[PDB]
């Protein structure tokens, strides 16, 4: 799984 | 002195306010911390999934929403203090005072981001940008750089917006392995900007029980709508931590190698709605599942799928009581901003998020299994209906990442 | 992002 | 004088009755032997249960007693273990590149894996035995010719037999001989034995090794330790989604082949179709790959009779006390043998390591003709084991391991 958020 | 083995007299917080809170083998404070997250987290997902309709995907990191209102709360001030620390349930670490709650992100923090000799890189990154007319206050600039890592990088907002867009939305993209795009959209940012406050967070990982690519093959998946689409299935046999809870509900805990982060997937049964289980779970009812946790050997079908989502967090948090930080007239940030300029207040808040799951990640693999005679009684785990996905830190017991697939298909 |  | 080193032309082959790529075709010859052979003895057992053997060895010992056979049972012989398809013109000539191979199997500088073979004959103390073929036997097939007093010692003899072959198999072999198939007539035994140990050329960690239960075909399960390690491997899914892994041993030279057929899919079929080139299509296919390799800490052992399997095979005189012609053995004493039975038996246990694998097979004249004596248990999902020598192509041991709980 790979993932990435930004706020 | 580095924050990571200080104690907390080894680092002075002088926030410019605080507020006081009201009433295993790691750090009692950092879990307290974590269990605060994820009351966040639950209950921002809740309304987030409540504002939805069925068939769409959700995914986001809480994480990072906490960290980057934490960032923001170091120069809060009165009720948008208190907001803050409530809306984040920060203020549930009883008689702990605002300021302290940054100490234990901070602890937090180093743990989550190790960097040791591990298998799954979990990486992050904070950074401030700021008018370079603007003069920002000394102790908010030293501040979020030894708790968070944020430094401070002047852009000229006012003169040139799109270039300290573009300058901000690079920025982004590299710190998450060009999987976060341009955050900011060309319209945004002009020259009432003062500033942009930014958290990154990213995660890869490797199965540590391999899916052959060899074994995946199309499936009909069930919509919320009633409808059929087709999609990758994934394919195992093999031993993980599960538990047949509620009313059929299946839990499946998929580990990452490393073991530190798992992937964790809740299958209601095909006759109850992803809604209804949506709307019943509750952190502590979530903590319960996660624990009663037990290894079994089961059969697992699960789609690949790739899910991206963005929205704007201001209304949900409204609803939730983050009122006074977007009101140019209730808003209190005096903190950041050196020499008044008291109206500096929220504008907006986005949350931009990347998840893809399949085998192998980035084909080239194949698994044999020789002598393997299984009970012809096994459980299965069939997801091809919706159901939720987290990522969490394990020792830590930390939500990552969370989000709902209702539609894996292309 | 966070635009103040 | 070295049959390894020496020309056709040096080595007198002096049989009594007649019927380089030579070595090649015999391995051929050997490999289809063993293919059809597998298949009439699953024919004769339960799907499930296990099945071990040394094709190399059984083609040894009756190639040994071949030495001394005549008319037909000379051509069925000369049939039946196909030494009739290698381009040559006489019945003679096939054992000097038997010879050749035993050379290059048992006799290298390298050694990385153990692989040695030792042949003995045990004929009856009272009888003169034919000079030239004590003579061809001990030359070909380094087989010496024991005394034993079969006439009054029987069950002395043959304990005295399986001992020797126990010493010659570290101890796997421990019965070849079941207990009343040597009698008061018995003129002869032939024996065969191989014994090989090898370390993986990739092995696995123990701690990767877990317990996992293992359920029968019918009835429960029982534990299981299941190795794990991952690698790079020559592997290949081919038709029907049935797998082939190579597990290669140390220098490369000797290799151990699983073949599964894909979950819920009978093995059955396959083996039906199994053939010398079908094997080798597998292996041509095999591409190096990333993989995941799971796999039992186990051990098997079978042993049973040959006579008849190899009777449907063709082989029929030579077990025939009218029929069978077998005049170069004995010179002066009680002759016109045949052959009352033939056995096997054989040894495979894997580990973390590498692998073991023993066999012995031995070729009785004129004993008591035993009941096929069996030792049932079924289990389930077997896959299809091969220990291979790659450069000579040959076939040293092929199974189908089907209950790891050992
Ligand atoms: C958090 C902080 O630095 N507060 C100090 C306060 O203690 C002091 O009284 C004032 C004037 O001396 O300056 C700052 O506001
Ligand atoms: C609006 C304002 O500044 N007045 C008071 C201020 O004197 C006091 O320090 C603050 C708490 O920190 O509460 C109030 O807001
Ligand atoms: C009587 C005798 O002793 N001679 C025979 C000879 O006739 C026969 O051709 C040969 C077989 O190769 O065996 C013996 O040598
Ligand atoms: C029935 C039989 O014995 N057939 C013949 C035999 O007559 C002959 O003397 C011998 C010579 O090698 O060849 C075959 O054995
Ligand atoms: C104690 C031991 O193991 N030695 C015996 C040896 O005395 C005997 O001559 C031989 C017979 O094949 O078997 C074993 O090697
Ligand atoms: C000792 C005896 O019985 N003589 C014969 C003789 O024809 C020859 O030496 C041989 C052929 O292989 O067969 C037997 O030995
Ligand atoms: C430049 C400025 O305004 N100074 C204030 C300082 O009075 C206060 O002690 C501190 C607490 O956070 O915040 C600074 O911004
Ligand atoms: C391998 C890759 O593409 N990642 C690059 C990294 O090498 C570089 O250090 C950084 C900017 O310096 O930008 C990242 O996106």
């Amino acid at each position: 799984s790979e993932a990435a958020a930004s706020t | 002195v580095d924050i990571c083995t200080a104690k907390p007299r080894d680092i002075p917080m002088n926030p410019m306010c605080i507020y006081r809170s009201p009433e295993e083998a790691t750090n009692r404070r950092v879990w307290e911390l974590s269990k605060a997250n994820s009351r966040f987290a639950t209950t921002f997902y809740q309304h987030l999934a409540d504002s939805k309709n069925d068939n769409d995907n959700i995914f986001l990191s809480p994480l990072s929403i906490s960290t980057a209102f934490a960032m923001t709360k170091l120069g809060a001030c009165n009720d948008t203090l208190q907001q803050l620390m409530e809306v984040f349930k920060f203020d549930t670490i009883s008689e702990k005072t605002s300021d302290q709650i940054h100490f234990f992100f901070a602890k937090l923090n180093c743990r989550l981001y190790r960097k040791a000799n591990k298998s799954s890189k979990l990486v992050s990154a904070n950074r401030l940008f700021g008018d370079k007319s603007l003069t920002f206050n000394e102790t908010y600039q030293d501040i979020s750089e030894l708790v968070y890592g944020a430094k401070l990088q002047p852009l000229d907002f006012k003169e040139n917006a799109e270039q300290s867009r573009a300058a901000i939305n690079k920025w982004v993209s590299n710190k998450t392995e060009g999987r976060i795009t341009d955050v900011i959209p060309s319209e945004a940012i002009n020259e009432l900007t003062v500033l942009v406050l930014v958290n990154t967070i990213y995660f890869k990982g490797l199965w540590k029980s391999k899916f052959s690519p060899e074994n995946t093959r199309k499936e009909l998946f069930y919509k919320a709508d009633g409808e059929s689409c087709s999609a990758s299935m994934m394919y195992q046999e093999g031993k993980f931590r599960y538990r047949r809870v509620a009313e059929g509900t299946q839990v499946l805990e998929l580990p990452f190698k490393g073991d530190d982060i798992t992937m964790v997937l809740i299958l209601p049964k095909p006759e109850k709605s992803l809604a209804k289980v949506e709307k019943e779970l509750t952190p502590e009812v979530l903590q319960e599942w996660l624990d009663e946790l037990e290894e079994m050997m089961l059969v697992v079908h699960m789609p690949r799928f790739r899910i991206e989502d963005g929205f704007s967090l201001k209304e949900q948090l409204q609803d939730m009581g983050l009122v006074d930080l977007f009101s140019p007239e209730k808003s209190k940030l005096p903190g950041i901003v050196a020499e008044g300029r008291d109206d500096l207040y929220v504008s907006d808040a986005f949350h931009k998020a990347f998840l893809e799951v399949n085998e192998e990640g980035s084909a080239s693999t194949a698994v044999v299994i020789a002598g393997r005679s299984l009970n012809p009684n096994r459980v299965t785990f069939k997801a091809n209906r919706p159901f939720l996905v987290f990522i969490r830190e394990v020792p830590l017991n930390t939500i990552i990442f969370m989000g709902r697939v209702a539609n894996p298909c292309v | 992002w966070m635009d103040f």
